[PDB]
């Protein structure tokens, strides 16, 4: 499992920049 | 967080979805949703 000990935010911003 | 019991996708779900929170993220990094503009 990955279990999420830490997280990222602006990478997911850029992912939604390509998604939209 | 509100929940509608019924759902076309089936069992039970809270109403808010990924697109709304994406729009919130976009408005925050804009630097036009608000908390009120989600409330309305």
């Amino acid at each position: 499992t990955n279990a999420s000990p830490f997280i990222k935010r602006d990478r997911m911003r850029r992912n939604f920049l390509r998604m939209r | 967080f509100i929940v509608e019991d019924d759902e076309s996708l089936g069992h039970k779900e809270l109403k808010v979805r990924k697109g709304h929170i994406a729009k919130l993220m976009a408005t925050e990094y804009q630097d036009e949703y608000t908390w009120s503009s989600l409330l309305n």
